[PDB]
């Protein structure tokens, strides 16, 4: 963590020296902003794209660099395997998504920077192809993954108008800080949210939690709005919403004032709803967001595995059982730039530059279980769809491991996800062929990865018996809500080897000691 | 809502394709375009017909991945969003939507609805960047820019790279997106020492990889999710004059790999 | 390394060229429509203007010397806007040939919200460059569209232009091509003089509503005289 | 967001219009004074000037069109000189009304050191605005300041200007009104010549003294011989 | 418009000493008004000039001057002061001696903003 925000400095200097358009002030130097909660103006940003200016700096360096033919860069490329060579990362097998072409690489290091896995949960704020293929594979190959159960959820996002969906577009939760959520008294209401009285209005979060009165935490808030939607009283297409209306705000504030401060989120919200936030309530519903468990990584960003170096979001590292504002892309460009440069010379001194070639029996193995898995999912010819499969393990993973877990619950869980399992891989339909742009193929894999991964992250949330950050606990929690630590017996990294059994991995604990942030 | 689909259908590269009709008997108005292209694609999946293939990754317009023809205009009626921000309740009950790839030589298309953009790619490829090396970037606040070339900067910058600028364009051209990274870079001290080589490499990259020529139309502003102007295309004018006066020679082309 | 002669490797330095060359040609177009506006002042007049073309500064340029280099810079400008016309033509058909539903239509549907510059522009530009070589053989030289001993060559200083014009806008043949000509130049005129000024970089937000005045004006009035010209010669108001 | 036209929102910019215009009107004033030395040549000479004025072109431009072309353009100017001189006139009032002695005094006294242009330059711009109305109608149009039989109106290309200013100034009255005009004018470029170029940002320190001395020398020149024609017709040296 | 803890090294853009040299120049100014009470047209050119020459001869300025210029013209405007008829009176009376040379830069910068299209923001009411 001090490594990272050491670094945020150089980060910030690259970044503006390659291009990125930062908020500049009309002296010319640059503009800083304050998230929520944060107590200084410590984030630069874009206007509302401050991830895709830094992905363009990022991607016209690395387009360079494809230019100087130091890279190959491999797009629609899918890598489906992790080869392992005396026990080192030397190489992968991928899969083009183009010409279904199965093909190995072979390299001194390899570097997974493959994103994180918060699409185990079919309804996520992530794009529709993050996966966690990558990051398994290389957990079944060996490396350890760290703090699977860590994911964090965001507050404000636009719900979904039917089974459908499977994307929740992110809203700033500064949404929060201006409306008030509620939900209509009547189990069943057929009057227009504006014209509910008062009176008939159930205003959760005020009524209860007289305490954090109307800045209650993104966790609480979210877990009452998702045990009110599973009540029954949610509004919305499926009932999956509840109303963050600001009319009483347009009301006391000036409604000029209010576009200048949430105008690109109002368009946005009328663009993909279709219902003007300014006279009706918007309707907004908690997503998974993001997940800072991954494969555990040393000082080095190695992986358990020698030679496979895990950044990003694809790694547990240095965001604890929370995630802040801005600091996973503060992460990944540290990763990237200032950290990964050295640590993986420094691997690379230690050991001879070549010596593997993609004709060792080890990529032929893993090519023939990557051939042999792509024809199973081909010849099952189910009566269900990878989608509907993917929908029930979200389902089933965001109503029993996310923003609210108990061992019951848990233990449900993991008895349903091997019986999906297997019912994934006896039922499911995905149509086409390998050697063609099938689009099933790849959501079958990453479901069938899901499938997997998602009996680990329940196992890991069993296992922790406290709530800390993301991963929260009914049975330990504060009276006001909030999570209660259990710092004597769980202030350790739970790294999780994968054993062969999928229902009985090897726990690794890492201690966790403090010497200049004391826990409190 | 009932809508009927004529919907593009290639096998691959070298397969001719055709146009299919699929009848959606009920279509909800909030649904997005490209979810009722994914229902279209369960059910055909149920029946046991080839679903529609189209490209699509993030679904909030930003990314650049979806790219489609809908009723004659690339990302649908609707202007100033992409195809994932287009939603039904932009067509009424009983309408007819044709939806097709992006048609230009550079952009070739590899299935029903997929094309290869990697033209762009080597575009930006050929001078499209600020040539600095991690490590050497001074002090964040060492040079000022103005909060109008940042914002004019910021305004290009804001560029998905979806190729609608070359699927509307007449001529097949790629002047908006070309345009947009050399106003981009060109607006900021930090382009300023390669500027003049990048627009004319960058003209030129865009010449070898098949793209045409610009007539001054502006069908790229005109369904450019970002509102990219016209203005970017001037600025580019203006940088290419200026390194012809200045006898600046486009370097090699960039060769796929 | 070449200097200026860099314009010719890229498209957009070809269209740079077009924009100048278009420069020139506009200038020319409108030089043009308003000396042969005296066809209404008379025919003293007109014959007057039309060997004073020729005697431009005769005490201290040679006789048609200016008119010499007007018409070389003219000839050289318009061969420069055909060549670069014709690369970037087939450059955007090439453009198009490889992922369209035909070689006639690119898609199923494409509705266009900015224009249909290129067809107006391409085509306009073909029958400009036809109108162009028979009406030098027409005007200039009366070598096609005149009956027998209709048509006066110059002798020496006295020139008879306005009777070639008289007696060349007769056959409504050739009063319907200069009208369709005109009417394609127009259209040429409307879109490129804007689109020259937007081709070398002088256009802006605020200048770009002037620059579409601009080129509506000048697209307007060469439209409105050169239309006027053959039609008032046909109806008998130009005898 | 305007364009160059945001000069008008600003007294600056306002005065940036009046030193472009200004420089209109002193190349206009220059050039007539040139023009009507002609006068000493004799009769034949003048009267040419005055018809060549309106062939300027012949050629190529039709009688009068280059004449209107200036004569639209000078209109344009000066009313924009004018409407700009009312604007900051009523500005600098007003600036003055409020802390004052009276309407009339600023200060219980005020030593100037840098001269009095901004009197001169009012008075003058007045004076000189009613004298343009005056001569319009006096040496142009030939309604005012003549006895019935004395102005003859150019009705073809032959032109008694030189008969019209012969007549003209005979009157005392008109002379030393045209004296005074001179007067008035004289002290106008005097300070207007140096003042346009102070007011486009075209000075400094080294071409300063340099500015006053061709401010000096245009109004010299100007005030010399704007004089010397009405004093010559009415003491009978042109005649 | 450069806040606080934002600054660069103090040496990271040259000045040369000629252009800081006229910078102080024009920034030696008392903001006495004698300038105004001078000036016949009762103007705050010289004092607007000066502020604008002092900022537009260093790099530091160069981000907002031709905003600035019109907003302080505009500004001089509202406050109701006169024209500038060049007359000069502004500068004999000047305790430190600004040049009318500040005025003619005013000038130039002012003529650049209106080649830019610089539209002055909304004057400053008094509180
Ligand atoms: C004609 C010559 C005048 C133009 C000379 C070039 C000026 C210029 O810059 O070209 C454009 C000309 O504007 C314009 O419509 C000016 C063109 C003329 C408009 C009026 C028609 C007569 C304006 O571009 P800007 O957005 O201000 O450029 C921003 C800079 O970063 C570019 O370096
Ligand atoms: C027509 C005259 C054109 C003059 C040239 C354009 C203006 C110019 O070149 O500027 C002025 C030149 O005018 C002058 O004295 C020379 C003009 C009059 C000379 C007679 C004065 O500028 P400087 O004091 O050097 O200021 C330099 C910079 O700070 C300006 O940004
Ligand atoms: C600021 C000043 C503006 C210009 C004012 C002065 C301009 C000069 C006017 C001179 C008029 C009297 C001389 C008449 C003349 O032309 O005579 C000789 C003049 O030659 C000279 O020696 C003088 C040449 C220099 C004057 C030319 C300068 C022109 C300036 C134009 C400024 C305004 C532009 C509009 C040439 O010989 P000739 O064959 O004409 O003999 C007389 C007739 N038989
Ligand atoms: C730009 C479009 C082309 C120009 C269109 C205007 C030119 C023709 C205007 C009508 C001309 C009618 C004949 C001349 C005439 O009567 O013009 C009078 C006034 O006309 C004007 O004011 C016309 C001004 C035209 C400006 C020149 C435009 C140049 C275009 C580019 C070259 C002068 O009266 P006059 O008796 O002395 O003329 C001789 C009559 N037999
Ligand atoms: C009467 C003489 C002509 C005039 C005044 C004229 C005027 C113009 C102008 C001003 C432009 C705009 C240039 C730019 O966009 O930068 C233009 C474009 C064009 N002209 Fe001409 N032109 C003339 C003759 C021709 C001829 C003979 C052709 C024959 C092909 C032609 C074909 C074109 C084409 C194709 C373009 C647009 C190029 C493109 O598609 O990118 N023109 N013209
Ligand atoms: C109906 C309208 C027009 C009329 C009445 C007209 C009349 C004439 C006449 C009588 C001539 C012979 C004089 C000579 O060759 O010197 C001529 C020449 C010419 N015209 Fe036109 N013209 C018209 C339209 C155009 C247009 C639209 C163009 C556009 C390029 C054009 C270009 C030329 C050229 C290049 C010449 C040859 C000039 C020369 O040889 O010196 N004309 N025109
Ligand atoms: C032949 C006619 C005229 C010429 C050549 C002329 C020339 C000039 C010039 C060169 C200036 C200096 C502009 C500057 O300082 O930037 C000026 C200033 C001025 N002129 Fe004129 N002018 C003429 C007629 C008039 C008329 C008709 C009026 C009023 C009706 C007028 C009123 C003024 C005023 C008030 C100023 C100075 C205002 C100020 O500096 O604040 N002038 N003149
Ligand atoms: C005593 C000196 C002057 C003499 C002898 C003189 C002579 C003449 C004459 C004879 C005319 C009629 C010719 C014509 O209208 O084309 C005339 C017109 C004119 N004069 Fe003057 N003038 C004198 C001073 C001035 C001054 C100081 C101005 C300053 C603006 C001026 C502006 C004009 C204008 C604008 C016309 C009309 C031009 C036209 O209609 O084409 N004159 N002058
Ligand atoms: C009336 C006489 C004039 C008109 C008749 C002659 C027309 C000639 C043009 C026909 C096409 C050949 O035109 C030729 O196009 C090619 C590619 O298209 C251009 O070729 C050049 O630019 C293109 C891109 O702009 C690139 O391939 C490359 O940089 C270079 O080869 C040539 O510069 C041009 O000469
Ligand atoms: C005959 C030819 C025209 C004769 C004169 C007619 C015009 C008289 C002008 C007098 C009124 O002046 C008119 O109003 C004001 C001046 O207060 C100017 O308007 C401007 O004034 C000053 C700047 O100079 C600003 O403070 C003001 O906000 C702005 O509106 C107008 O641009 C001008 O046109
Ligand atoms: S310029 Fe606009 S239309 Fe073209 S690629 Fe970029 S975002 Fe898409
Ligand atoms: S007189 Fe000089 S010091 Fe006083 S306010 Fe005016 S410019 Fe400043
Ligand atoms: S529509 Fe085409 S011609 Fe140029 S201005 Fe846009 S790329
Ligand atoms: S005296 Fe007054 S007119 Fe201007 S130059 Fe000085 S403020
Ligand atoms: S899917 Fe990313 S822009 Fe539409």
């Amino acid at each position: 963590v001090y490594r990272l925000a050491q670094v945020s400095v150089n980060i910030i200097d690259q970044c503006v020296a390659q291009g990125v358009p930062f908020a500049r002030e009309y002296g010319g130097l640059l503009d800083n902003r304050s998230f929520g909660g944060a107590q200084v103006a410590r984030t630069f940003y874009a206007r509302g794209q401050t991830g895709q200016q830094l992905l363009l700096g990022a991607y016209q360096a690395l387009s360079r660099q494809i230019a100087a033919g130091t890279v190959k860069m491999f797009p629609r490329t899918e890598m489906l395997d992790l080869v392992v060579v005396d026990g080192r990362a030397r190489g992968i097998i991928t899969r083009d998504m183009v010409t279904g072409k199965i093909t190995r690489y072979a390299a001194d290091a390899v570097v997974l920077a493959t994103g994180g896995y918060g699409n185990v949960f079919y309804l996520s704020t992530n794009a529709k192809g993050c996966n966690a293929t990558a990051i398994w594979r290389a957990h079944r190959r060996g490396a350890f993954f760290g703090n699977p159960c860590f994911t964090q959820i965001h507050p404000t996002c636009i719900p979904v108008s039917g089974e459908y969906q499977s994307k929740l577009t992110l809203m700033s939760e500064s949404l929060r800080n201006d409306g008030r959520i509620w939900v209509p008294k009547k189990k069943g209401d057929t009057r227009r949210p504006q014209d509910i009285p008062e009176s008939e209005r159930d205003y959760y979060l005020e009524e209860r939690y007289p305490s954090f009165g109307n800045l209650v935490p993104r966790d609480i808030a979210s877990r009452a709005a998702k045990q009110v939607c599973d009540e029954g009283r949610g509004v919305g297409p499926g009932g999956l919403g509840v109303y963050l209306d600001f009319a009483d705000a347009i009301k006391r504030l000036g409604r000029q004032k209010i576009a200048e401060r949430y105008g690109n989120l109002f368009d946005m919200y009328k663009q993909i709803t279709g219902e003007d936030p300014y006279e009706t309530p918007m309707r907004i519903y908690p997503a998974v967001h993001y997940t800072m468990g991954g494969l555990w990584v040393d000082y080095n960003l190695q992986s358990t595995i020698p030679g496979l170096f895990v950044i990003g979001e694809a790694n547990f590292s240095d965001h604890g059982a929370n995630r802040l504002g801005a600091s996973a892309l503060m992460q990944g460009l540290a990763d990237g730039y200032f950290i990964l440069p050295y640590t993986i010379a420094n691997f690379l001194a230690q050991v001879k530059p070549g010596g593997v070639s993609i004709d060792r029996p080890e990529f032929a193995e893993a090519e023939a279980e990557i051939n042999q898995r792509i024809q199973r999912l081909l010849s099952i010819r189910g009566k269900r769809t990878v989608d509907s499969f993917h929908r029930e393990l979200g389902k089933l993973m965001w109503d029993k491991c996310g923003m609210a877990r108990n061992a019951a619950g848990l233990r449900e869980a993991l008895q349903r996800i091997p019986e999906i399992r297997a019912e994934f891989w006896e039922n499911v339909n995905v149509p086409g062929e390998a050697n063609d742009l099938n689009q099933a193929l790849e959501k079958a894999g990453r479901v069938a990865d899901f499938l997997e991964l998602a009996e680990l992250m329940c196992l890991d949330a069993l296992h922790r018996e406290e709530s800390c950050g993301g991963h929260f606990r009914e049975e330990y929690q504060t009276p006001d809500g909030e999570a209660l630590r259990n710092d004597e017996q769980f202030s350790y990294v739970a790294a999780w080897e994968f054993t062969g059994d999928l229902a009985k991995p090897r726990l690794h604990k890492e201690p966790l000691v403090f010497e200049y942030v004391k826990p409190t | 809502m009932k809508i009927t689909l004529k919907i593009w259908r290639q096998k691959n590269r070298n397969t001719p394709g055709e146009f299919k009709t699929y009848v959606m008997d009920n279509v909800n108005p909030d649904m997005s375009f490209l979810e009722m292209l994914d229902v279209l694609n369960e059910d055909l999946m149920s029946r046991g017909e080839e679903p529609v293939a189209f490209d699509h990754d993030c679904r909030e317009g930003i990314c650049g991945m979806c790219s489609l023809m809908i009723n004659g205009v690339a990302h649908g009626p609707k202007n100033a969003i992409t195809t994932c921000q287009l939603h039904m309740r932009s067509f009424k009950d009983g309408d007819t939507i044709t939806v097709e790839p992006w048609r230009a030589s550079a952009f070739p298309i590899l299935k029903d609805l997929v094309v290869d953009r990697s033209a762009f790619d080597r575009i930006i490829q050929a001078g499209g960047y600020i040539s600095v090396s991690t490590g050497s970037a001074p002090d964040a606040n060492t040079i000022p820019v103005s909060k109008v070339a940042a914002d004019r900067a910021m305004d290009a910058a804001a560029c998905i790279g979806c190729g609608a600028c070359v699927a509307a364009c007449p001529n097949g051209s790629a002047m908006l997106f070309t345009a947009a990274k050399v106003t981009h870079l060109a607006l900021l001290p930090q382009g300023q020492p390669e500027r003049y080589q990048r627009v004319v490499n960058m003209v030129a990259q865009a010449d070898f990889e098949g793209f045409g020529n610009c007539t001054n139309i502006g069908e790229c502003a005109a369904v450019c999710p970002k509102e990219i102007s016209l203005e970017t295309i001037a600025q580019l004018n203006r940088d290419l004059v200026m390194a012809a006066l200045r006898g600046i020679e486009p370097n090699t082309p960039i060769v796929p790999a | 390394m070449t200097g200026v002669l860099t314009l010719t490797r890229t498209s957009v330095g070809k269209k740079v060229i077009m924009a100048l060359t278009g420069f020139v040609l506009v200038g020319f177009v409108v030089f043009h429509m308003y000396g042969n506006l005296k066809m209404y002042q008379g025919p003293e007049v007109y014959n007057a203007y039309a060997a004073g073309l020729r005697e431009l500064g005769y005490p201290i340029f040679g006789h048609e010397h200016l008119l010499w280099i007007a018409r070389f810079i003219l000839l050289a400008s318009v061969f420069l806007h055909i060549w670069a016309a014709t690369s970037l033509t087939l450059q955007s058909r090439r453009s198009l040939q490889a992922s369209s539903i035909s070689t006639v239509r690119r898609y199923g549907q494409h509705k266009r919200q900015s224009g249909y510059a290129d067809y107006t522009m391409r085509f306009g530009g073909v029958l400009i460059f036809f109108f162009i070589i028979y009406h030098i053989l027409h005007l200039t030289f009366g070598v096609v569209g005149y009956e027998p001993g209709q048509f006066i060559h110059p002798h020496g200083d006295v020139y008879e232009t306005y009777n070639n014009v008289v007696y060349g806008f007769q056959n409504p043949l050739i009063v319907g091509f200069y009208l369709l000509t005109m009417v394609f130049l127009a259209l040429h005129l409307y879109h490129g003089v804007w689109s020259m000024f937007q081709t070398l970089g002088w256009n802006n937000r605020t200048y770009d509503r002037l620059l579409r005045g601009l080129a509506i004006v000048v697209a307007a009035a060469v439209f409105i005289g050169n239309i006027s010209f053959p039609l008032a010669v046909y109806f008998g108001f130009v005898a």
